[PDB]
């Protein structure tokens, strides 16, 4: 029936890999979802301001 | 209503008048740890407010020649408070921190300083002593600022928690920051988590006759902080 | 029956505040018509990063802009559609001559920081959880193809490592071991993330005794037990001679990847393995360098 | 939220942090040729931001003793850009501006610049040349400022879209401007629909030791360009 | 069909955006009582012209 | 579950492939439709006169 050991288990990406084996690890890496956050990096301010605003008030 | 700010921590408070807003490591307040991410079995000590507090260490002084210098969180607090108590009694260790630079100066001054913070920071120079890989208080000094001393470009440094205390604009810079390690729990007495660098991009300069004597304080505080494995007191 | 106090206190919350989400993008932004504006107050180009933020700044606000339908997809650059590449991070030399490799058997340590190459893009984040698929490249100092038979045995950290081209530890009843001859294609193998650590750590900041870290003991900062996975050993299946000189080259391609933490691209020319020292005695701009600022 | 702004029009952006926010000449805004108003039939140009951008032409250098300076903007533009091309390719011409005099200055210097528009700016001397009534690029400079060069007071020049430049307040004036004559369209070639006045009525002032160096640069946009009448190539 | 640029672009407004409306006026304003005021925020006399 | 990139992607042919890759690029060509536009070629004028008219009336 398969095991769950691949890392990426409990993963919140859904990867559609491809496997001949017991273990899921052995499966490919295969096709993912697309997801980003570029804020975590770029705006991990914690009150945001907009462009249209001004950075300091 | 953006400049203005104050920090209430524990039996602590901090003022400014120039603040440049508050900057939250990738996105995230510190949390204490599940009950499915932890393996120590025990219920670990979560003193709170006689630790999580804010705690003035080390001070340096700007110069227009100074290079740059940096510390090691983990490390640098034990010694000093009820936290090092803990951190030396107790075996497992875990925190969050909020880091506040101040800097203060004159409307005549100017300058630049980019104060970044790098998790697991190491350093080359063939092996540097400890010293120098843990200066806790009074930190210790770049000597080769460009390349962070690690061999890696400081022009890359702001893809991390990072903020600028530019003396014609604010005069103070704040981060806070989760537990951040491949584990729950981490002696701190051996391991440093991360480091902070303060490293002056624009030479501090002012014409003569502006008092010359520009320090830099660092205070910071540490938040959710849990301990756990009681054991014997311990130094390093 | 309660002080309130302990009513209030929120000290126990295992959840992180977050405060971002990560959100679809198959395809990069697509950009929408924009006319002119002039007004006060709005101040869309003007930012203060010293705050620590990128420029929220969007072009609509900077130029009159037209409308287009970005196709582009952005699957390529992710994690597992970067990484997952085979790449050289091992090579041992079984020679029939010299004092590098005599006996028939060779010992590796399992580490990938002998090479450049994949050293570079790896350490760009702090830490990564993965699994990989490595591949053995057996052949001789000058390309040419034998006819002889090889044993390679994954020796875990506190396993009985071989010690002879005939060791009893190479019965290989529990360790997993692969027989190949190098005339059959290279050797196709799967590794599951193993470590005692959520994840791999690239860089540590620490020492792994806890003793008195001595100046003669500085040999042990950085050093990760999380990053030991043991060693990897090969060596001819016989009792004689190999009767050729042999080179095995070590290839891997990581599946499932999980980054984390990133930090700074590397500067300058790496010395050691496993260690960040760098050319101090000469050291090279992070790039090219020009006559003036402003000439070209 | 009333002294920063930002003006953005084809390909160009201007910024500010001491504006005295905009004027809208006699409050109207920039609009096209009715169906009614026009009688040259024949669907013009209306090439937008390839014309209707930011042009940032002359720059003077204001001083304790400067008397005031002078353009004509029909003329002024012409010879320039995409939009020159248009005017000197076209009989008819049909558009209004959007003019930004930017002069900054520390908060320890003084004075005060007025800058208005005047409709069929004609001036006097028994006739001025033609470098002299149209003095594009570099504008000409005011002789007998009280008086305009024209013989009207400039005492009573407000009454016309102005708009001061205080040091000690402001650093830039910005103003916007329909287009204005008896008739739909009109050649620009020979024919100045208004022209732009600068002049210090308080004397530029500040103790010695202080960048002496104060420029007064010119930039200007145009808007709802139309042209017609497509024929050669003319200058003048 | 369209490249939407040429739905927005307002360019073709034969119509002027005035602000300001001719009102009457036959007599000249009328005055009106008015008591002491002593405040913060109100400053009716500040200008900046 | 497989990628869109094989060149003649979003193409009004309908072409009927073998795929074992993630990437459908590594397909083969397979069969396809058979459609034709002689005229854009042949008789790409603006008017159209017919065998049985006269070419220049
Ligand atoms: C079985 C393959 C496992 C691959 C793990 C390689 C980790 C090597 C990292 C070495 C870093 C160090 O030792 O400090
Ligand atoms: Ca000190
Ligand atoms: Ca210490
Ligand atoms: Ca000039
Ligand atoms: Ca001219």
């Amino acid at each position: 029936h398969e095991n769950s050991n691949s890392a990426t288990e409990g993963s919140t990406i859904n990867y559609t890999t491809i496997n001949y084996y017991k273990d899921s690890y052995a499966a490919t890496a295969g096709k993912q979802s697309l997801k980003q956050d570029p804020d975590k990096f770029a705006n991990p301010v914690k009150d945001i301001f907009t462009e249209m605003a001004a950075p300091l008030k | 209503s953006d400049r203005v700010a104050q920090l209430t921590i524990g039996n602590s408070t901090i003022t400014t008048q120039e603040a440049a807003n508050i900057i939250v490591g990738y996105g995230e307040w510190p949390s204490y740890c599940s009950d499915d991410d932890a393996t120590a079995v025990d219920k670990p000590t979560r003193p709170d407010v006689s630790v999580n507090r804010f705690y003035t260490l080390d001070t340096k002084l700007w110069e227009k020649s100074s290079k740059g210098w940096y510390w090691k969180f983990p490390d640098v607090l034990t010694e000093t408070g009820v936290f090092g108590q803990n951190a030396q009694f107790h075996y497992l260790y875990r925190s969050g921190f909020c880091i506040h630079v101040q800097c203060n100066a004159s409307k005549f001054h100017q300058g630049a300083l980019l104060v970044a913070i790098l998790p697991e920071y190491v350093i080359g120079t063939s092996h540097p002593p400890y010293k120098q890989t843990q200066p806790g208080a009074d930190g210790f000094e770049l000597q080769h600022p460009y390349v962070l001393d690690a061999g890696i470009p400081i022009s890359q440094l702001t893809v991390c928690p990072h903020q600028w205390i530019n003396l014609r604009t604010n005069n103070c810079a704040t981060i806070i920051v989760p537990y951040m390690n491949t584990l729950p729990f981490d002696s701190a007495l051996n391991h440093c988590n991360f480091g902070l660098l303060v490293v002056p991009i624009s030479p501090l300069d002012f014409d003569q006759g502006a008092t010359p004597v520009i320090p830099i304080t660092i205070t910071l505080a540490p938040m959710c902080s849990e301990f756990a494995g009681l054991r014997q007191a311990v130094t390093q | 029956d309660r002080v309130a106090d302990v009513i209030e206190s929120s000290i126990g919350d295992s959840v992180s505040r977050a405060l971002t989400q990560a959100l679809p993008a198959p395809t990069g932004q697509n950009t929408q018509v924009s006319s002119h504006r002039l007004d006060t107050g709005e101040v869309p180009a003007l930012q203060a990063a010293e705050i620590g933020a990128s420029s929220n700044t969007s072009d609509e606000s900077m130029i009159e802009t037209r409308c287009v339908l970005n196709s582009h997809s952005t699957a390529e650059t992710t994690l597992d559609s970067f990484f997952s590449r085979a790449g050289l991070v091992g090579e041992i030399d079984l020679p029939l001559e010299g004092t590098t490799n005599p006996n028939g058997y060779a010992n590796w340590d399992i580490d990938i920081t002998g090479y450049a190459q994949m050293r570079r893009k790896v350490e760009l984040f702090t830490y990564m959880r993965f699994d990989a698929e490595f591949t053995f490249v057996a052949c001789t100092p000058t390309g040419q193809v034998v006819p002889q038979l090889l044993q390679y045995m994954f020796v875990p950290p506190g396993a009985p490592k071989p010690e002879s081209r005939e060791s009893l530890a190479w019965q290989t009843a529990t360790n997993p071991s692969v027989f190949v001859k190098l005339t059959d294609p290279p050797a196709q193998v799967s590794v599951p993330f193993m470590s005692p650590a959520s994840a791999y750590q690239w860089f540590y900041d620490g020492y792994p005794t806890f003793g008195e870290h001595k100046q003669e003991k500085d040999l042990e900062y950085g050093a990760c037990p999380n990053n030991m996975m043991g060693t990897f050993s090969v060596r001819n299946v016989g009792s004689s001679k190999s009767k050729y000189p042999l080179v095995v080259r070590i290839y891997m391609r990581m599946k499932h990847v999980r980054a984390w933490i990133p930090r700074p691209m590397r500067n300058q020319n790496y010395l050691f393995k496993a260690n960040p020292n760098y050319a101090g005695n000469s050291i090279k701009p992070t790039g090219t360098s020009r006559t003036a600022i402003t000439t070209l």
